[PDB]
RNA sequence: AACGAGACUCUGGCAUGCUAACUAGUUACGCGACCGGUCGGCGUAACUUCUUAGAGGGACAAGUGGCGUUCAGCCACCCGAGAUUGAGCAAUAACAGGUCUGUGAUGCCCUUAGAUGUCCGGGGCUGCACGCGCGCUACACUGACUGGCUCAGCGUGUCCUACGCCGGCAGGCGCGGGUAACCCGUUGAACCCCAUUCGUGAUGGGGAUCGGGGAUUGCAAUUAUU
């Protein structure tokens, strides 16, 4: 029959869904994606240049999986660890200006409708995005 | 049937010596599928003979302060040898093991029996036990040396260790420390 | 180690002294016995003593006893 | 109908619920192949691989995990499908095939039906942790 | 040559530090013949040595 | 209408038979009662150094308290309500009552 | 007018250490020895019932140097809950 | 697996040698001025892959990473990724580079010595300057 | 003393990679690296073409490890 | 005979048996979204497996086989959740052990109005040739970097904070919740795990040291508060 986003493997779909947002040109790109850092405890900015199509198809899967978020909790999600010179490293947070340009870059996709008692969430027409990509990974997955 | 990361059986393989015969744990109710099991071999005497001699093999090689708890990379650390093992050699990975096991354990040993000062040692036998785990002790410490500063991965130069031992070889570091073991205890006859 | 006590030894040896009729071989029979008629804290220190008497009744099968 | 049987490793808790079914193995309503660590994948297959595709041929196993850590929740969910299915059986096909898989999961592995009781001692002050002391000075 | 040896009893401790161990071992070729052997492990009843030298009796640690 | 009494007390035995002659008395009326429901123990801790002059070998004391909770829900008016808990009072209970 | 205090006799006088830790203070006080106060006090605790006793005086009592004197009566125990 | 024709071991980039068997992102960090962070956005505005060794550029991209590398400013690079940000004698956002950078540090602490502050008197007299604890640690140097 | 190895083929170097190296058994990054004496970079790089002109198989694909053999 | 030891108290592991739950859930059924499946989307009724916490059980060397002046006990095994869990308390008699700098505990001695009281301003307690102890980070490939995926428990809170907007960020503005199993919070922790780049070199390891900026706490940050 067919597929949601959880019957299919994630590191293949994130790969795959950043690749359905990058050839529509809907999504609209910050002026500052290739200084920045994607927060204060990364030593580099990140490897891939289309860094904000990936994690603009993480957020869209997170926010599929758990409904409802906001800056600051999507900012707990790609918090990690800082290490902190000759004393102990320590847990650390991410960037809120990419946190909620990545959540607001995709209202022009229709994607994302705010959440009533909350933050973002996922639209009908977003559900169907991720269903039918879904769908081709498990293809993939099938006849491979 | 049950064979190692599904894809090494067991039902082949026969351990030579009748003395480290019941203290290698490879073939009928130890053949499981990846050396983790969460077991308590180490709550009373005797019962760590009882442990699969592969997982006996993952556990050593977590060691020095930075990898205590890191099992994880440790059995695919071991997944990785096995799979080179056959690759050079052709043979069966676990009955390259045990040959290492065997080959490399000391049967005579030397014991301080002089007051302090002068070394006055005499000369005494081996657990079979004791000479089991000191051969899996031996061969997961040449495995690390070996590789410590080297472009050679580890899991590598586990392969080549094991290889090595099971041809009684004098490349080995397990044979090397052997020997010279052996050697020093017949000085104390 | 696992050594009783004078306590419960003596206590034993009472309940066995005094109420051999009742008393068996039977240890969870002896534990609801003694908890019926002696006067005895906690669980722990019931058991010890109708544990004692158990194995102090198979010894009297064997013969007397010097206590 | 179903039945509800619970794992237990040193916090994580499986909760697998067995109905009349199809062969449906799904663990937090995902499939049991992709469980995120994947090195531990054959102790989720064990139970399936010990007894056979055809003894879940009739139940529908649906597990919810929660708590502990990656490794504790792996092992609390072959725990926990293993005994939901022992319970399925002496309840609803006899008290004949229930020995069968009790005995065949037993002789594999205890912690397939039983549970592990350690955890974790407190901490005791003089030292890092439980056993560990603190460095002793002399002069 | 080499000859191997079974474990019947474990007689005591013996070492400066006991690490070491007394037993009595019968040979395997010519069972008749036991003589007393030190260890160095964990030995139990039911082990089997590989005795290197095979001529020397045991004595005190 | 619904009639929260929430009780709460540091001895267990105490509060428990509080709570147990309460839920007997309404009971005994025609009340419909639901039942005591127990809130996580509330475990209050200060570790102190045993000295009082920082000398020794670093000895510690480990204090605590503990609180326990209640719930109980009626259905009642208030008249018919306050005669039961009047009836019953122990030192170290906390009884508190809410109307809606 | 919320507070009220009320006063009441204690039951039984000889068995409350306080009582007796705050009569033994008023005797050595008013120029009693202190080892024929401390057995009147050890007396009249063991005449009430008590099942043991122990009192210990701390100080200087015999010149410049401190010393503990210690008079007890009965069973007394130490350790456990 | 590419057999560059034209391939140059050490090429000269602002007064400063380079090898070039090294990474172009991580080559240029050898002149001084240059970290691991600004020598990789410099290298986006100029549109230089990241990928080649610093031996297998052309000419014009060598001469390009220079020009973008010196004047940030022209190239829409914020102005909180320079060195000297409002420097002191001018007030202007400048990257200071591998013969200057070292010709604003004397200059820094000569202000400091001449115009007698405290920190200009540590920095003189070689004992340390943040503030520091120096009863047990920084025993080397001194006999 | 130092271990000075190739980042780029020259002619030698690549003939013995396409010659020598697809008959080893063993084909490896670290093995390479040792037999060719060039960077594990190059190595690791140049094992990916012999792969898409299918002159040898993968055997195992990982982070840490990477493995190949001979075709057939 | 007594104290000490043991017992005792707290804690961990077991109960599909008991008493309960809208400030905990599960199952079922509807409504809804999407391709029978997924939903921590929404609402009802079955109850207590999961969560919470009360009562009572349960383990006693009890069963078997050996050893032991066949006693006291020791070793192995079956069954079993468990065959030693970890702590609190703790004797007689002492030490010229520490504390007068914890106290409206306290004896003597000293001082008490240009004070040894008390308040205010600024300094020092941290200063640095050199020795002596607890530690934190490392010396790397069983790794570092960059992305992706995925899991806790003990605690605090009228300062703990959700949501939205501007910021690269540290950080700022407007509304909200919580005196708390009700809100932060279903506490999306780190190692772990999966892909990439690096390639034995004082190297992209490791971070000391120092120069420019920016922001916060405070009356005050200059001998750098963070």
């Amino acid at each position: 029959p067919g597929v949601t986003v959880k019957d299919v493997n994630q590191q293949e779909f994130v790969r795959a869904l950043a690749a359905f947002l990058k050839k529509s040109g809907k999504l609209k790109v910050p002026e500052w994606v290739d200084t920045v850092k994607l927060a204060k405890h990364k030593e580099l900015a990140p490897y891939d240049e289309n860094w904000f199509y990936t994690r603009a198809a993480s957020t869209a899967r997170h926010l599929y999986l758990r409904g409802g978020a906001g800056v600051g909790s999507m900012t707990k999600i790609y918090g990690g660890r800082q290490r902190n010179g000759v004393m102990p490293s320590h847990f650390s947070r991410g960037s809120k200006s990419v946190a909620r340009r990545v959540l607001q870059a995709l209202e022009g996709l229709k994607m994302v409708e705010k959440d009533q008692d909350g933050g973002r969430k996922l639209t009908p027409q977003g559900q169907r995005d991720l269903d039918r990509i879904a769908g081709q990974v498990a293809a993939a997955n099938k006849k491979h | 049937d049950i064979k190692l990361f599904g894809k090494w059986s067991t039902d082949d393989v026969q351990i030579n010596d009748i003395s480290l015969q019941d203290y290698i744990a490879v073939k009928e109710k130890y053949a499981k599928y990846l050396p983790h099991s969460a077991g308590r071999y180490a709550a009373k005497r005797f019962r760590k003979a009882q442990c699969p001699i592969v997982e006996r093999l993952t556990n050593s090689m977590m060691m020095h302060g930075r990898n205590n708890g890191k099992k994880l990379m440790t059995v695919r650390i071991v997944k990785h040898a096995f799979e080179i093992i056959h690759l050079l050699t052709g043979e069966n990975p676990l009955q390259v093991l045990v040959n290492a096991i065997i080959n490399s354990g000391p049967r005579e040993d030397s014991t301080r029996i002089g007051r302090a000062g002068t070394v006055r040692r005499q000369a005494v036998d081996v657990s079979p036990l004791r000479r089991v785990n000191q051969a899996i002790w031996l061969l997961c410490t040449g495995a690390r040396e070996a590789a410590f500063r080297n472009i050679k991965t580890i899991a590598e130069c586990l392969a080549d260790e094991l290889i090595n031992a099971a041809k009684g070889s004098s490349n080995s570091y397990a044979i090397k420390k052997k020997d010279e073991l052996e050697r020093v205890a017949k000085s104390n006859r | 180690g696992r050594v009783r006590t004078k306590t419960v030894k003596k206590a034993a040896r009472v309940i066995i002294e005094k109420y051999y009729t009742r008393l068996g071989n039977d240890f969870h029979t002896n534990k609801r016995v003694c908890e019926e008629i002696a006067i005895i804290p906690s669980k722990k220190l019931r058991n010890k003593i109708a544990g004692y008497v158990t194995h102090l009744m198979k010894r009297i099968q064997r013969g007397p006893v010097r206590g | 109908q179903s039945v509800q049987v619970f794992g237990r490793k040193k916090t994580a808790t499986a909760v697998a619920h067995c109905k009349r079914g199809n062969g449906l193995i799904k663990v937090n309503g995902r499939p049991l192949e992709m469980i995120e660590p994947r090195t531990l994948q054959y102790k989720l297959l064990e139970p399936v691989l010990l007894l056979g595709k055809e003894r879940f041929a009739g139940v529908d196993i649906r597990v919810r995990v929660k708590g502990g850590g990656h490794v504790a929740q792996i092992y609390a969910i072959r725990q926990s499908i293993s005994k939901a299915l022992v319970a399925y059986y002496q309840k609803y096909v006899d008290e004949a095939s229930k020995k069968e898989i009790k005995d065949i999961l037993i002789q594999y592995d205890r912690t397939l039906l039983v549970a592990d009781p350690r955890r974790c001692e407190s901490k005791k002050f003089g030292g890092p942790g439980a056993r560990a002391r603190y460095q002793k000075s002399y002069r | 040559p080499i000859k191997l040896a079974r474990v019947t009893k474990v007689l005591g401790r013996t070492g400066s530090q006991g690490q070491c161990t007394q037993v009595r071992v019968e040979f395997m070729d010519d069972t008749s013949r036991s003589i007393i052997r030190n260890v160095k492990g964990p030995v139990r009843e039911g082990d089997v040595l590989t005795l290197l030298e095979s001529e020397r009796e045991a004595r005190r640690l | 209408h619904r009639i929260r009494i929430t009780l709460t007390s540091r001895n267990v035995k105490s509060l428990e038979k509080v709570c147990a002659d309460l839920i007997r008395g309404a009971k005994e009326k025609n009340l419909k009662v639901k039942g005591p429901v127990r809130m996580p123990t509330k475990t209050l801790r200060i570790t102190t150094r045993k000295t009082p002059c920082g000398e020794g070998s670093k000895t510690w004391d480990r204090f605590q308290m503990r609180i326990h909770k209640r719930l109980i829900d009626l259905h009642s008016p208030s008249e018919i309500v306050k005669q039961i808990t009047s009836i019953s009072i122990e030192p170290g209970v906390e009884v508190e009552v809410t109307i809606a | 007018g919320s507070v009220e205090l009320y006063a009441e006799k204690v039951a039984t006088r000889g068995l409350c250490a306080i009582a007796q830790a705050e009569s033994l203070r008023y005797k050595l006080l008013g120029g009693l020895a202190v080892r024929r106060a401390c057995y009147g006090v050890l007396r009249f605790i063991m005449e009430s019932g008590a099942k043991g006793c122990e009192v210990v005086v701390s100080g200087k009592l015999r010149g410049q140097r401190a010393k503990s004197m210690k008079f007890v009566d009965g069973l007394m125990i130490h350790s456990g809950d | 697996l590419v057999i560059p024709e034209k391939f140059q071991h050490i090429l000269r980039v602002l007064n400063t040698n380079i090898d070039g068997r090294r990474k172009i992102a991580f080559a240029i960090t050898a002149i001084k001025g240059v970290g691991r962070r600004y020598a990789h956005v410099v290298l986006r505005k100029a549109d230089i892959d990241l990928t080649k060794r610093a031996g297998e550029l052309t000419e014009d991209e060598v001469e390009r990473v220079i020009t973008i590398m010196q004047n940030p400013r022209q190239y829409k690079i914020p102005d909180w990724f320079l060195n000297r940000q409002k420097d002191v004698k001018d007030g202007k956002y400048s990257q200071v580079l591998a013969n200057g950078l070292d010709n604003k540090l004397r200059e820094d602490l000569e202000r400091l010595k001449k115009i007698r502050a405290h920190r200009g008197l540590r920095h003189f007299w070689g004992l340390r300057v943040r503030g520091q604890h120096t009863k047990t640690t920084g025993r080397r140097g001194r006999t | 003393d130092k271990l000075n190895n190739l980042v780029l083929f020259d002619k030698a170097t690549y003939d013995k990679l396409c010659k020598e190296v697809p008959n080893y058994k063993l084909i490896t990054p670290a093995v390479v690296s040792e037999r060719l004496k060039i960077r594990g970079s190059l190595a690791r790089a140049a094992l990916q073409e012999l792969l898409s002109k299918g002159l040898i198989k993968l055997v195992s694909k990982h982070r840490a490890q990477v493995i190949y053999t001979r075709n057939t």
